[PDB]
């Protein structure tokens, strides 16, 4: 049917709604009169397994998990269907184990029980082998598509029968499968977790998609070792996912989608415009303005490009600005965005890093602010070499008309930074009073968002959340096999050996983080090196908070370097110039912002200030 | 294979314990060898383990710091020093032994008798 095939939307979607719901009337039980509700976080949490799951599946039908093409891409044509077969039938491994082992843990908890809802603890198991029976339907619809376009080599009715069959010896003969148990072939010793190392960074360079080649590397891991700790290992897949933290994922991205979505970006670019843009050069005053301006509101930076990027070129180039800084400018602003508080970076940071998130956000604050003062200097300095005219100062009656406009607006940001810092909202409660002003901002106050567009923004926040659920949950499998064995510890030992003092450490990463986000994705980067760096940073006495702080800026600048910049190509679609000339109109612009990151590495009580 | 553990009792808070376990039937350098910890009413947890990992002892992330592993192979023994005694490590630890090499304590075939450690 067509129901069942648009299934996850309208589920996610409908239980999205249905945990914001019990989210908002906790807090409002909580904090308007004293009569707090126990089975509110709970309840929340068992929901958010359900969708996080629908979102993978999604993702899974949608070919939309995060992958690394920088070598992929450069194979023949000819070449490149062999490989990409492997990656579809590595998937499919997946699926399996994540079928089987969820069915496991399904039918091995029916005993605990959940102390506030008085249920048992497998209904939030029941929906890893559930949903997981969907991502095998969608999986293979995915491949179907792929043979029709000359993509993959194995006709698909061959790897249906190949997935019936080992789903089957699965469910009734599992015992078929010690054939493969690598155990019994090799016996590599200790050092088997630098043989599941060096063949996860070869899945992960020949296009293999990075939160499967993690879980392809664990199940690698307990096959050369010992298959019976899998069993109690895989429960990691499942309670990663039971975290009130991550709950501010779905959420900070659905209020960076009501906005620009019910034109609540656009009277913010008014304010701006009309407050400044009577400078030198300041047109891309507005520009940063706005940018810090919608930084308290969003926590991406493609959000930013996306939603103002057209607004501010068109503005920009309505003065005579020429098309290099206009693409430029626009670019380097957009970095504000996971900056500022909110920020999904710093999100993904503390989940793995076990660190506070209201401190990453209050430690992330002033970069912030330090790095929209250096672009603004900037901009200025490049408009008056460069003699742009000054435009005429607004009516000082359009400059109160554009703040009256954007007025309700701009109190979003007080809601979010002065709830976190004056203690009275938790991240993910801030999360949800956010959705729900920026619900009343575009329905009630505006009027400009309507019920189905609404349900379409859920449905779409619940899918871009679910690229980075199945990462999470398998990074989470990933790094207690990485950190039992110590491999931190020896990387360490031998960074410590080749730089001496912290701050060469400090410089070290830096550099070597510089080099790879020229060629990585800023997301599929924190899940490739920070699961491993993190910890030396811990040895080496660095904070984690300024380390997170530090490596978010690092990596921000990753999406503006040119052999793969994502700001580039967002700004180059948005605003109808070529990459190669937004690439060259923001070497300006990376000063301030080196400039920045070198007075924040070795100054770092700047950074911890509001959290300490 | 056989295991045998010794000291234990109660101790204040940071009594700075030295478990011991002497073992036999095997080879002290092919078996990883270690200690897993089980509260009175908790799932079992590991605690270190020495021939594990490839260069330095495993230990746990709640014990690290303050407790040390030690071998002693001329005795075939195996010592775990506990500093900071926190009253939450109250529990029985188990010494245990496997011929695969790897960090994972609780999982070891073998296991010996355990010993009471209680912090007052
Ligand atoms: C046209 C050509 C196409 C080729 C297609 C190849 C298809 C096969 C691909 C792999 C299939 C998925 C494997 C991963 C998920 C495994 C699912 C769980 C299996 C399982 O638990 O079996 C145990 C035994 O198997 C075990 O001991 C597990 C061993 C296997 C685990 C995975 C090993 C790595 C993958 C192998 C790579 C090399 C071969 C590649 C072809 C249980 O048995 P029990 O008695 O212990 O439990 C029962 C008492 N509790
Ligand atoms: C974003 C993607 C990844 C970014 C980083 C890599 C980017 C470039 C990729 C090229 C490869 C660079 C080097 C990485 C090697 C990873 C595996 C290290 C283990 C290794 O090969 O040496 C071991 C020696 O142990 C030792 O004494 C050395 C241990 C060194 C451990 C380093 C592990 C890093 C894993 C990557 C995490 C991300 C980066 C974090 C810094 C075992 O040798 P063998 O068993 O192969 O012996 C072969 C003879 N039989
Ligand atoms: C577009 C893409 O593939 N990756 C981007 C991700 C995704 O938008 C993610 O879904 C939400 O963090 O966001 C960034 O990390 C960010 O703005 O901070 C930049 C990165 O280039
Ligand atoms: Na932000
Ligand atoms: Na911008
Ligand atoms: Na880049």
């Amino acid at each position: 049917m067509k129901v069942f095939n648009k299934l996850e939307e309208w589920l996610g979607g409908s239980l999205f709604i249905g945990m914001f719901v019990i989210l908002v009337m906790q807090i409002f039980s909580r904090q308007i009169f004293n009569s707090p509700l126990i089975w509110s976080e709970e309840l929340s949490r068992l929901i958010f397994v359900y969708v996080g799951l629908l979102g993978v599946s999604m993702g899974i039908r949608s070919q939309q998990h995060i992958m690394i093409d920088f070598l992929y891409a450069k194979f023949p044509k000819s070449m490149q269907k062999i490989i990409f077969t492997i990656i579809q039938i590595l998937i499919l491994a997946c699926l399996i184990f994540f079928l089987y082992f969820g069915y496991d843990l399904f039918i091995k908890k029916e005993e605990i029980e959940i102390v506030s809802l008085g249920i048992s603890m497998k209904w939030m198991y029941l929906a890893l082998p559930l949903i997981t029976l969907l991502m095998l339907v969608r999986f293979y619809q995915a491949y179907s598509e792929n043979y029709a376009q000359n993509k993959v080599y194995i006709k698909p009715i061959f790897i249906l029968a190949l997935m019936i069959i080992l789903v089957l010896i699965a469910f009734i003969k599992p015992e078929l499968f010690k054939i493969l148990k690598l155990s019994n072939y090799f016996d590599l010793g200790e050092m088997t977790i630098y043989y599941v190392l060096i063949a996860w960074l070869v899945m992960i360079f020949f296009g293999v998609p990075v939160g499967w080649s993690l879980l392809v590397a664990c199940i690698l891991y307990f096959a050369l070792t010992r298959w019976k700790v899998v069993y109690f290992a895989a429960d990691k897949l499942v309670y990663s996912l039971d975290s009130f933290s991550l709950l501010s994922v779905p959420f900070f991205i659905l209020t960076g989608i009501l906005m620009n979505g019910a034109g609540i970006t656009e009277r913010i670019f008014n304010f701006a415009k009309a407050m400044l843009g009577h400078y030198t050069g300041g047109m891309g005053h507005v520009n940063v303005a706005a940018s810090l301006i919608f930084s308290g509101m969003s926590g991406s930076a493609i959000a930013d490009a996306g939603g103002l990027g057209q607004l501010e070129i068109k503005a920009m180039r309505d003065e005579g600005y020429d098309d290099d800084i206009c693409g430029g400018l626009t670019a380097a602003s957009c970095i504000i965005g996971p900056l500022v508080p909110p920020s999904i970076s710093m999100i993904i940071y503390g989940v793995i890093a076990n660190q506070s998130i209201a401190k990453l956000f209050l430690a992330g604050f002033v970069p912030g602010f330090l790095t929209t003062i250096a672009l603004m200097i900037m901009n200025y300095f490049v408009c008056k070499k460069r003699g742009y005219k000054k435009t005429a100062k607004a009516s000082p009656k359009e400059r109160w008309i554009a703040f009256k406009k954007s007025f309700w607006a701009l109190l979003t940001p007080i809601l979010i930074i002065g709830g976190i810092f004056s203690g009275i909202f938790t991240p993910t409660e801030a999360a949800v009073i956010a959705t729900f002003y920026s619900i009343i901002l575009g329905g009630f106050i505006y009027k400009e968002l309507t019920v189905k567009s609404f349900f379409k923004h859920c449905v779409e926040a619940v899918a871009i959340s679910g690229v980075t659920v199945l990462m999470i949950m398998t990074v989470t499998f990933f790094g207690d096999i990485i950190a039992r064995e110590q491999v931190a510890m020896r990387v360490a030992e031998i960074f410590i050996k080749y730089a001496t003092s912290p701050m060469m450490v400090l410089v070290m990463i830096n550099l070597l983080l510089l080099f790879l986000g020229m060629f990585i994705d800023a997301l599929a980067l924190q899940f490739l090196v920070l699961p491993m760096l993190i910890p030396i940073a811990e040895q080496v006495g660095i904070d984690l908070v300024f380390f997170g702080v530090m490596t978010t800026l690092n990596m921000m600048i990753g999406i503006l370097t040119p052999p793969m910049g994502m700001a580039l190509f967002v700004v180059a679609q948005v605003g109808k110039m070529s990459v190669s000339t937004v690439a060259k109109g923001v070497l300006p612009f990376l000063l301030p912002i080196f400039i920045t990151l070198v007075i924040i590495t070795i100054f770092p009580q700047i950074i911890l200030f509001l959290p300490n | 294979v056989q295991l045998q553990e010794s000291g234990g009792g109660l101790v204040q808070a940071g009594g700075s314990l030295r478990l011991s376990c002497t073992t036999s039937g095997f080879n002290f350098d092919d078996y990883a060898i270690g200690w897993f910890r089980q509260a009175p009413g908790k799932e079992r947890e590991g605690v270190s383990c020495i021939h594990c990992t490839a260069y330095t002892p495993y230990y746990a992330r709640s014990v690290r710091d303050r407790f040390t592993i030690s071998s002693d192979n001329a005795t075939n023994t195996v010592f775990l020093q506990m500093n900071n005694l926190r009253p939450e490590d109250t529990a029985v630890y188990y010494c245990v032994a496997d011929a695969t090499r790897y960090p994972y304590p609780e999982f070891y075939d073998y296991v010996g008798q355990g010993t009471q450690v209680t912090v007052s």
